[PDB]
């Protein structure tokens, strides 16, 4: 069996670590929920 | 049992000791997580039982105790926060500007943040702390980095 355990509140926190680029990718979504890259 | 609002870790004892398989969001008495984490299986909360209510493999989403409740969405302009709950590590807010997943059925926001498989289910939040989607279903791009969609369900 699987079980759940609390990890924290859902709150916006100012002065957080800002990282990660913003790409525009042409993708596809299959019947099985898998995301594919279209080229 | 424990139904207090917030972010939760999804664990198991089927393998070596305790192992984090994913993350979920409790909201309005409904546990929202990604399908690939639980595969539809029931959960235990303290001495309680979380039995599935709605789930969909194409969307990769599953809600326990009730219907999907999270209904906010990225405005296509603002920066957002992945409240990422990593395995073995404490919850951590990471701010970023999401990109786009151009599909034949519409655009979807996407966070370019690489985290271990057990982080799947972690919420993406807007400036008001409103849940705009879950992290954990995406793709691997040309340079090898991982780009996950902002997966959001439908409120009924
Ligand atoms: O998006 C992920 C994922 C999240 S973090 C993660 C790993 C991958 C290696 C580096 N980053 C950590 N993998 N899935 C794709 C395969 C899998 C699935 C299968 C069927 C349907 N939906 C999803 C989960």
């Amino acid at each position: 069996d699987m079980y759940i355990e609390r990890a924290g509140d859902i709150t916006w926190e100012k002065d957080a670590e800002v990282t990660g680029n913003s790409p525009r990718l042409d993708v596809a979504l299959d019947e099985s929920g898998d995301f594919s890259l279209v080229e | 049992g424990e139904t207090t609002d917030g972010v939760y870790r999804v664990m198991t004892r089927r393998l070596l000791g305790s192992t984090q398989v994913g993350v979920g969001v409790m909201q309005e008495g409904v546990f929202h997580t990604m399908w690939h984490v639980t595969k539809g299986a029931a959960l235990r909360s303290g001495e309680g039982r979380l039995d599935p209510y709605w789930g969909d493999v194409k969307q990769d989403l599953v809600s326990y105790c009730g219907p999907w409740k999270l209904d906010a969405a990225w405005d296509g302009l603002s920066e957002v926060q992945l409240l990422a709950v990593p395995p073995g590590e404490r919850a951590k807010n990471i701010q970023t500007l999401p990109g786009i997943f151009k599909t034949k059925d519409g655009d979807i926001g996407a966070v370019a943040l690489d985290y271990p498989a057990g982080t799947s289910g972690s919420p993406i939040l807007d400036k008001c702390g409103r849940v705009i989607g879950l992290y954990g279903n995406g793709v691997v791009i040309k340079n090898g980095s991982y780009v996950s969609a902002i997966t959001q369900g439908k409120r009924e």
